[PDB]
RNA sequence: GAGUCU
DNA sequence: TCCGCGTCAGACTCGTAATTATAGCATACGTGAGG
DNA sequence: TCACGTATGCTATAATGTGGTCTGACGCGG
């Protein structure tokens, strides 16, 4: 017994019968006219090549029974639009979509923020020519060098490139053994500490008070214009709507209740103080 | 002995925070146990008054 | 979350979760594709190791590495020994109005007194500064409270020293082998960057001044105030609790 | 060990005599840094108990 | 005899060994190791020709395509190290490397001759080591620490009692590759023997050799002796060896032709044997049951029938024995096998084996290592083929055949990689002769079985694995590729070997930051061996035996020298006179003893050599070349000491210093200092932050100027001169004739390193330590480095301390200094520290840098300047911009009380916000320079062009200076070898210059003087125009950045901070301490003469601590300032050059036997003045290691300076005016102001920044963190009684977040109240135990 | 990974 | 007796941030704006 | 109804079973 999932599989796939030239136009003949034994003993043969094209397809996106699972959906569509007509092999055929299929899927899988197909393509131009390029400049090449070679956007090529960049694994220790990882260092700067949290209740509450303190009128018109009393953000021609009816005398009172308002925080030690803020 | 009587404790809360914890919250969620929070480990892991 | 620079980062489970939820959806397409069972055994197999990775990683098999050759930390990972939410984040924690600093003598102090600086107890006793200051009425709000203490105004310091008066402070040096590990003291203010130890102490936290740390700690509420002057103040605690015999002995 | 070192540290030790002395010294400081995990897990194990 | 800088100031030494081996270059491995690594050796492969003749050539899976190499070549690096260190850029060379694509003909059978296709083939940049010793990575010196790991070759070992209850000692065997697997051979319980290769399941030991295709018959005739059985008539009969009845007991009546020898049931002693060898005994009748029992060896098939009678190996019984002499067998042959002697291993272990034959054990060795897989003879064959028996996956490399073959007692050394069929038996063979009785295994704690592994060797394995990564795509594209079309460049990728090497160079556990606090840091950092590592130990797997010290370390590695971390008995400094031998052991050298005579030859005895022979201490008095002058002398052998005679004495060692490291041989009077304090002295003397003053150590060893020199921050003379020019930046020395190459002007350049920036943010500076226009001898120190003073090693300063208790402010080793010390600024220390200010390209649009920033005040942009950057010597304090850096910001929803409070001012925020780089919050200093690196194309700040003003017109003026004293000094020589010749002094030099190349002579060997001079003008005029275009090239050059990034300005400030209570400081016997006060100079006690003391240690700091060195070191350094004080006085008095010549004289004379004899008669009056000039602040002095001074010698000292024999003083306190009861210990100990300074330990939160998933305080300084209140913490809370203590910071201090807010709120309203709930980090442990499948719930009252 | 207090 | 799994003191400081490789072009699929 | 990023699709010489670390310890089950 061996209790590997990919020694296992192995075994099973191994005990094949491996397709000769008629004997796969023979199933094949039946497979596109409609058969349940062909489709399965085609794809069953066929299993055994579909690894080999996997093996040379490692160590880039996924492990390796994932390349394989990937491998055996492609070899699956070469089955279903394979034309035993065509005087031409099944393995010339299906070894093109074996190698289509795994390089496709491994574009969108291999990365945690997911890239599209055109992005992945567009930046295995610029590496090809990054390689040319870095032979005969024996350093790496910079983004300007791969532009210049292509005639294109030096800002493309920073782009695509900038997407490139791999993303680091909070878990991963700075230390070594275990001491700190990126979680135990990185702040969560969407909620604010108690001194930020209370600071905004007491600008709040302080502004609260203000409001009772000025005119009846003043601090109805200005509240209700800004949203802060009120439950929508108006203008000063939207202040309109409630009792006002003006366009001009709200402006006057508006700018009236900010003018008395300024003069509120200038004695209670703000103004020029609270302006660095 | 200290490590067994320390696992033989009917709070689990204990137990699974001492050591073993893998196998403490298998057997204490296969029993269905509930821990009324008796001892001071309990109540400091849950942020209250010892 | 997004590191400073363009580049991100994520947890190791966002890694484990992708391959169980790309192998589960594999595994509906290939068994409506009515594919042969050689092929559909492979995928069911595959969930398996994906399931079993994601909530233990190093327990059936070989863990599944990342990019870095160590392992993906599981969820099992996050709640299982040392590194643990019990241990470390639970049982224990990074604690508010705490500070540390080089420890050096105090042969002027008396047993119920220690050395605090001025620039550690500025930032420790924040909250009870902008509390005096709106009561004093020197600053309106706190935004402008915290802007007094930031020049570190001639008022403030005469406030510092009003809210630290009969308020005691906690002292921690590692490791805490016993209670007296941890004793309470009134608060000294002083001169320089570094915290004076009474000699007679010296003893139960076993700190010699060749450059020990010892960790501060505020107790802010009324109860935490008395409970420091009742029962952790170090004139309260003279004989050890191991031998009925003062641990305060001078050497 | 079967040589014990004669001199005394006003007269000073020869080449040899710390050669001996620092067998001792590094074994010693070698407990202070991995012996004290054994001795401080045993605090832990009483804790948990009691 | 002395040197020019050494007559400055000699150092008295007590010394009475004298030095026949002179210290070697201290950064001798480094650098070594490398050169092997990077030079192009042409037949013997070493380095990177190792690595491609190793790999190359790489043919295809068709066979016909192959790459071959031919060779590799360095490229000039594209930054020198000084652009290196500035731009943030790894000091790398390229590699170009020739390869050539050969094809063969697939119809002919190797048509070699079809297509050799050329190019030279870039791939990676391999970094370059600096001149001492450093790699340059992304601008930072970084030291790679060479590995010490277990050899390569066989070595026995034996489990004692922890295999199996019984405590059966079970012997094993390991024969260790460089590459490929392991083969282990090892006992049972049962003593049968066994095979596993890398450790995996356990087969038989007679598999392996079936495999070998050895027949049970040809296994059993390995090991086994044979014993023949005669049948004659009916007698049965058996060949005797007298000396295999050994020890035993006689069976039977023993009797020979006509005497009874041994009677039944008697002892055979060694008198029975040499009664049987004397008579000469040979065949012995036996009875028939004695057989019974006994193993048949061979086959023994029936002639009458023709079929097995007996299988060889089995036990032969009466009813075999009557079937064997029938059959017609009278000469059976049979296994000796000894209980207690030759042990019957084999023959029990071949009836274990389940396999028959050669085929039978492939199968199961294949089975093993490759498990489930159906098996092929194919497969079988070519697996075990390719694990010890290929020149691919396996090589033991020339270390490992010769320790493999120097382990089995062999002749030949050098020999194959590959183990051979011998090899393997033979080693079983030795495995069974350690469980006989002769044999020992061989201990892992030996040296000799240590291997050492530096830089060179382990870049090679890297470099490897390079080429081994490109393999792969070689073997790939040669069969796919057109032969055609495809040229080599295509197939090979220089991704792989940049990224292998570059994973070394960085990631790895050898490859770190360079200590460099302190030359001592620098120099004993690159003589540091670690045994963790790649192919080494982890602290998990390290258990106590490699940890302590071993008897070979001595001479090799220093047994005082190690931190007191997990890494206790790992990590090792290497000893003064230790060397890595030829294959990789470590070796010490040895004077040898000829004819009892001590010859000054030398030999570096390897760790195995040294247990041979005999060798003397360096204690033992030699007749000054004569010998040993005691009958009975102090060695040690076969790692033990005990006394000798003369004639049997072999060797001696060359040195006192010899057994102890670079760190402890700068100890003075080590000899008196415990080995524990010994240790965190030395450790500490690298964390010595070097002073504003480098002032000399008074008592010191003499290393000092050895490790200054070596150590590379001393800018030493390459060649003696007269000083042409001198400055604080540089100094140019001109060259005397003999010395001088007769084609250059002959004018050297030293451009001094100005005060810059350490690792550890501390200064580096040289200062010129010679005067204007100052004859210099070759190999003299021009100029000092940060830590250095005249050449000799300064970490720290010395000072007047007095030994007595204070007021208990010298309580537990705390320190009393004076005022007068933190006044003089003597232990003031400058930190230049380096902040970066980096605009990026957010979603929202790139970053400006300019000085229009939103909400700021004048204050901030003052000390800017238009393009908002400030400006160079503005003193800056925390909250001040270093640098105004503004970012985009969406349009942000802002909240009605913001948009009131905007539109009150009017100043409402702009679509870009703010990240300027401003001073960090607490430290403060002055820009003392800003460095600005703009992107190639991106718009460049005001400030940008006026810096790049100035390092061009600055350029521009260094080469000018660089050809015009060039210039200068050419036709000086020009116009010498034109006065011999045709002499017109006077005349020719009227007119100009600059048609003086044009004038020649008659044709004679001066006229070809006269053409190179004139022709290396030009060359030298020709390379000053493209030098001068280099330097304008990279100045105009964009700085080519990360992704994302636009431009950087890297601002360095000074901070200089003075000593303060909490500062660290110490000796160098380990005698540690913190400042508690700094007392007034009025209050600090004073000797009758009135001189206040600088420092009042703790007197019962010492008799604990048992490191008395530092009472000797202020006995001796009291007497060596009562001379520096006599000599001041004298010139002060201004008596006479003869009179200090006197005082001098008997001064360096004073010692019972010096070792070194400063006779002044030698020195002039301009000579004498210079150096009492030096002495005047106290006489320097040198107490070697263990050859240091004596009491005696130290007061005798002290009587020349009339000073007491005590060196106890009657001190007066400062406060009173009334004495101390008694004298106390005063003098002048070198102390050292450590690292760890108070202003970055000191640290305090009230609330800040939370994590993100726990949402607890963050941790440390770095982040500004609150304090980990651990479960210890916990149980202190928990154990008084003070639950609302600890709720308090279980909750409002740590997680709650309604708490921690709220609480804030209520402590700001005054009311102390606790207002809790629960951690989030609960609530966090529920959904992650939820998310595994549990259901936890709150099940509530 | 190199340190500091035990 | 052998294999498997489980523990292994407490805080602190610093420091840095890497690599690979996936072809190329034509119709198909979804949403939003403009006539 | 195009504009634009994203996605799906197909390529017919034959090709058909995979290939990093190697040493802890002392206890206690199954
Ligand atoms: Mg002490
Ligand atoms: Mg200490």
């Amino acid at each position: 017994r061996v209790l590997d999932a990919t020694q296992l599989y192995l075994g099973e796939i191994g005990y094949s019968p491996l397709l000769t030239a008629e004997e796969e136009v023979y199933f094949a003949r039946r497979a596109l006219r409609g058969d349940v034994a062909s489709r399965r003993r085609m794809i069953e043969s066929n299993l055994r090549l579909v690894v080999k094209i996997a093996r040379r397809y490692g160590n880039r996106g996924l492990a390796l029974l994932d390349l394989i699972e990937e491998g055996n959906l492609g070899l699956i569509r070469a089955v279903e639009k394979f034309d035993p007509e065509r005087g031409f092999r099944f393995s010339t055929y299906a070894t093109w979509w074996i190698r289509q299929t795994i390089e496709r899927a491994i574009m969108n899988q291999t990365r945690t923020i997911r890239l599209p197909i055109h992005i992945v393509k567009e930046l295995n131009v610029y590496l090809r020519t990054a390689r040319e390029l870095s032979h005969k400049l024996d350093h790496e090449p910079s983004a300007e060098e791969i532009a210049e070679q292509l005639d294109k956007p030096v800002d493309d090529v920073s782009r695509m490139l900038r997407l490139n960049e791999r993303i680091t694994s909070v878990d991963t220790p700075l230390g070594g053994d275990s001491e700190k990882a990126l979680l135990d260092i990185l702040a969560d700067e969407k909620e604010n500490g108690p001194e930020d949290t209370t600071q905004d209740d007491d600008m709040k509450q302080s502004i609260v008070k203000w409001l009772f303190e000025l005119n009846a009128k003043q601090r109805e018109v200005l509240a209700r214009r800004f949203g802060l009393l009120g439950y929508e953000a108006a203008t000063l021609e939207d202040v309109g709507r409630e009792i006002g009816l003006t366009r001009e005398r709200v402006r006057q009172i508006q700018v009236e209740g900010l003018r008395r308002l300024r003069e509120i925080l200038q004695t209670q030690g703000l103004n020029i103080e609270a302006l660095f803020l | 002995g200290i490590t067994k009587a320390s696992l033989a404790t009917e709070s689990f809360i204990s137990a699974a925070s001492f050591q073993e914890t893998t196998r403490v919250l298998t057997e204490a969620a296969v029993a269905g146990k509930r821990d009324e929070l008796r001892g001071l480990k309990e109540n400091v892991i849950v942020g209250r008054l010892i | 979350v997004p590191l400073d620079g363009g580049r991100f980062a994520t947890s190791d489970l966002n890694d484990l979760y992708r391959r169980v939820i790309n192998r589960n959806n594999r595994l509906k397409r290939l068994l409506d594709l009515a594919a042969p069972d050689i092929i559909v055994r492979n995928e069911k197999r595959m969930l398996q190791e994906a399931v079993d990775a994601l909530l233990d990683n190093g327990r059936r098999g070989r863990a599944i590495t990342g990019s870095n050759k160590r392992p993906l930390k599981s969820l099992a990972d996050m709640i299982k020994g040392k590194q643990g939410r019990f241990r470390q984040n639970l049982l224990g924690k990074r604690v508010d109005y705490s500070g540390r600093s080089v420890i050096t003598v105090g042969p002027y102090l008396r047993l119920h007194q220690c050395g605090l600086p001025k620039k550690m107890a500025l930032e420790l006793f924040k909250p009870f500064i902008y509390g005096k200051l709106e009561l004093r009425g020197l600053a309106t709000t706190i935004k402008a409270a915290k802007k007094m203490v930031e020049r570190e105004e001639a008022v403030v310091w005469d406030i510092l020293d009003e809210v630290i008066r009969e308020h005691p402070v906690l002292l921690n040096r590692a490791p805490t082998l016993h209670r007296l590990g941890i004793q309470a003291f009134e608060p000294v203010l002083i001169e320089g960057k570094a915290i004076q130890l009474h000699p007679l102490v010296c003893a139960a936290y076993n700190a010699d001044f060749d450059g020990d740390q010892m960790a501060v700690h505020v107790p802010l509420t009324l109860e935490a105030q008395l409970e420091a002057r009742a029962l952790m103040m170090s004139t309260n605690n003279i004989l050890s609790p191991a031998n009925g015999e003062p641990i305060i002995v001078p050497s | 060990i079967e040589t014990p070192i004669t001199a005394n540290f006003r007269e000073g030790l020869n080449v040899l005599q710390y050669f001996i002395s620092t067998h001792g010294a590094r074994k010693g400081l070698a407990d202070t840094a991995l012996k004290t995990a054994n001795s401080g897990y045993l605090t832990r194990r009483l804790v948990d108990v009691a | 005899v002395y040197s020019y800088t050494e007559k400055k100031r000699i150092r008295k030494d007590f010394g009475k060994r004298p030095q026949v081996l002179d210290v070697p270059y201290l950064l001798s491995i480094q650098l070594d190791s490398f050169q092997k690594f990077i030079e192009q050796d042409p037949e013997g492969q070493y380095g990177l020709e190792a690595a491609f003749r190793s790999v190359f050539p790489i043919q295809s899976y068709s066979g016909n395509s192959e790459l071959q190499y031919v060779s590799y070549r360095l490229g000039e690096p594209v930054f020198d190290v000084q652009e290196c260190q500035i731009r943030g850029v790894t000091y790398s060379a390229p590699l170009r490397v020739k390869l050539r694509l050969v094809i063969y003909e697939r119809e002919a059978p190797e048509g070699t001759v079809k297509d050799i296709k050329e190019q030279e083939v870039y791939m990676g940049e391999i970094p370059l080591m600096t001149d001492n010793g450093t790699f340059v990575i992304n601008g930072t010196e970084r030291v790679i620490v060479s590995q010490l790991h277990r050899s390569p070759g066989v070595f026995f070992d034996s489990d004692k009692g922890k295999t199996h209850s019984s405590g059966k000692v079970l012997y094993n065997a390991r024969i260790i590759p460089y590459r490929g697997s392991w083969l282990d051979f090892e006992f049972d319980p049962k003593d049968n023997l066994f095979v596993r290769i890398d450790r995996r399941r356990k087969l038989p030991a007679t598999i392996i050799l079936r495999a070998l295709n050895y027949t049970t018959e040809q296994i059993l005739d390995l090991f086994f002796e044979k014993v023949i059985f005669e049948i004659r008539d009916n007698k049965l009969q058996m060949e005797l060896v007298p000396e295999r009845l050994r020890g035993e007991t006689a069976s039977f009546d023993i009797e020979a032709n006509g005497k009874v020898y041994v009677e039944k049931g008697r002892r055979i002693t060694a008198r029975h044997i040499r009664q049987l060898e004397k008579d000469d005994v040979k065949l012995i009748e036996v009875p028939v049951e004695y057989i019974a029992g006994k193993v048949v060896a061979k086959d023994y098939i029936d002639e009458s029938t023709g079929e097995l009678i007996c299988a060889a190996n089995m036990e032969l019984s009466l009813d075999l024995l009557a079937k064997l002499s029938q059959s017609g067998h009278k000469r059976i042959e049979t296994l000796f096998t000894n209980d207690l002697d030759h042990g019957p291993y084999i023959s029990e272990t071949l009836r274990v084996d389940p396999t028959n034959d050669r085929l039978s054990a492939l199968v199961e060795i294949y089975r093993m290592m490759r498990p489930g897989e159906p098996p092929t003879r194919e497969a079988a064959e070519s697996l075990f083929e390719n694990l010890f028996f290929s020149e691919d996956r396996y090589d033991l490399s020339a270390v490992g055949r010769m320790k493999f073959n120097r382990s089995l007692l062999r002749e030949e050394i050098e020999g194959s990689g590959i183990l051979s069929k011998d090899d393997i038996i033979d080693v079983m063979k030795k495995l069974i002769d350690i469980r006989n009785g002769k044999g020992e295994v061989d201990d892992i704690d030996h040296l000799g079985n240590r291997r050492i592994r530096s830089v060179g060797e382990m870049a090679e394995n890297q470099f490897r694995v390079g080429l081994v990564r490109v393999e792969r795509a070689v073997k790939e594209r040669l069969s796919l590729g057109d032969l055609d079309t495809l040229m080599p460049q295509d197939m090979i990728n220089a991704k792989p070997i940049s990224a292998a090497v570059k994973e070394f160079f960085g990631s790895s556990q050898l490859s770190q930051f360079m200590d460099q606090n302190n030359p001592l840091s620098e120099i004993t950092h690159k003589r540091r061996i670690s045994a963790l590592g790649p192919g080494g130990l982890t602290r998990e797997r390290a258990g106590f035996e490699v940890r302590d010290v071993h008897p070979t370390h001595y001479g090799r590695v220093c047994p005082i020298e190690t931190p007191e971390g997990p890494n206790i008995g790992l990590i090792n400094s290497l000893s003064v006179y230790a060397q890595t031998n030829e294959y990789g052991f470590l070796e010490t050298p040895y004077r040898k003893v000829t004819d009892g005579v001590v010859t000054d030859e030398i030999h570096y005895l390897s760790a195995i050599e040294e247990g041979n022979y005999v060798i003397a201490q360096a204690n033992s008095n030699l007749d000054e070349e004569g010998h040993f002058v005691e009958d009975l002398v102090t060695c040690r052998s076969k790692g033990e000491s005990s006394l000798f005679s003369r004639d049997q004495v072999d060797y001696m060692d060359v040195s006192t210093q010899q057994v102890v490291s670079v760190g402890a041989s700068l100890i003075p009077f080590l000899e008196h200092d415990d080995a524990n304090r010994a240790l965190m002295g030395a450790n500490m003397q690298r964390q010595a932050v070097p002073t504003l003053r480098a002032d000399k150590p008074l008592v010191g060893t003499g290393m000092e100027r050895a490790v200054a020199v070596d150590s590379g921050v001393t800018a030493v003379a390459k060649r003696g001169g007269v000083v042409q020019y001198v400055d604080a930046s540089r100094i140019v020395i001109k060259v005397n004739e003999d010395e001088m190459y007769p084609g250059e002007a002959g004018i050297d350049i030293y451009n001094l390193t100005k005060y810059t920036r350490s690792n550890q943010n501390t200064c580096i500076n040289q200062m010129p330590c010679v005067s204007l226009g100052e004859p210099v001898e070759r190999g003299d120190v021009l100029a000092d480095g940060p830590s250095t003073d005249l050449g000799e090693l300064a970490l720290g300063q010395n000072m007047r301390v007095a030994f007595m208790p204070w007021n208990g402010y010298n309580f537990e080793d705390s320190i009393l200094v004076s005022e007068r010390v933190v006044q003089e600024d003597r232990f003031t220390t400058i930190h230049i520290q380096e902040l970066a200010c980096v605009s990026r390209d957010t979603k929202l649009g790139p970053e400006e840098i300019t000085a229009d920033i939103p909400n700021v005040g004048e204050a901030a942009l003052s000390k800017l300047d238009e393009s908002g950057i400030v400006y160079i010597g503005a003193e800056v304090t925390g909250g001040d911009i270093l640098v105004g850096k503004v970012t985009p910001k969406g349009e942000t929803q802002l909240t009605p009380e913001e948009k009131l409070l905007r539109a009150i001012f009017g100043e409402k925020a702009s679509d870009v916000k703010d990240s300027s780089l401003r001073v960090p919050n607490g430290v403060s200093g002055t820009v003392i320079d800003v460095q600005v690196f703009t992107r190639d194309g991106v718009e460049k700040d005001k400030r940008a062009l006026e810096i790049e003003e100035m390092q061009l017109k600055q350029a521009k003026k260094d080469l000018s200076e660089e050809l015009q004293i060039l210039e200068a000094g050419l036709f000086s020589r020009i116009r010498a070898v034109l006065v011999a010749g045709g002499v017109e002094a006077e005349k020719l030099d009227k007119l100009p210059r600059d048609r003086w190349l044009e004038l020649g002579l008659t044709d004679e060997e001066k006229q070809n003087q006269l053409e190179q001079l004139a022709e290396q003008y030009d060359e030298l005029k020709h390379e000053f125009e493209k030098k001068l275009e280099a330097k304008r090239r990279k100045i105009t050059q964009g700085d080519d950045l990360a992704p994302g990034v636009l431009k950087i300005v890297k601002v360095y400030l000074a901070v200089k901070r003075r000593i303060q209570p909490g500062d660290k400081m110490a000796g160098r016997h380990g005698n540690k301490g913190v400042i508690s006060k700094i007392n007034p100079i009025e209050d600090m006690p004073y000797d009758e003469n009135g001189t206040p003391v600088d420092i009042v240690l703790n007197p019962l700091g010492v008799p604990s601590r048992m490191n008395i060195g530092q009472i000797l070191e202020t006995h001796l350094g009291m007497a060596a300032k009562g001379i520096g004080d006599k000599i001041n006085a004298m010139l002060k008095q201004q008596q006479e050059v003869a009179k200090l010549r006197e005082f001098i004289q008997r001064a360096y004379d004073l010692g019972a036997d010096v070792r070194q004899k400063v006779d002044l008669s030698t020195f002039s009056d301009e000579e004498v003045m210079r150096l009492a000039e030096n002495l005047r602040k106290g006489m320097p002095i040198a107490t070697p290691v263990f050859d240091g001074a004596k009491e005696a010698e130290i007061k005798e000292l002290l009587k020349l300076g009339d000073l007491p024999t005590s060196g106890q003083i009657r001190l007066y306190d400062g406060r009173t005016g009334e004495q101390f009861e008694r004298p106390v210990t005063v003098g002048y100990m070198y102390m050292l102001k450590l690292n760890h300074l108070v202003d970055d330990k000191m640290h305090a939160r009230s609330t800040g920044s939370y994590s993100l998933v726990t949402q607890q305080p963050l941790g440390g300084k770095a982040q500004f963190g609150g304090q980990r209140f651990g479960e210890m913490e916990v149980w202190a809370l928990e154990a008084y009684g003070a639950a609302y203590t600890l709720q308090e910071m279980l909750t409002v201090k740590s997680d709650d977040v309604n708490g921690r807010t709220k609480m804030y709120k209520n402590i700001v309203d005054g009311n102390h109240q606790m207002e809790p709930g629960m951690p989030e980090s609960f609530n966090v442990l529920l959904k992650e135990i939820r998310s595994l499948g549990i259901n936890i719930e709150l099940e509530d009252e």
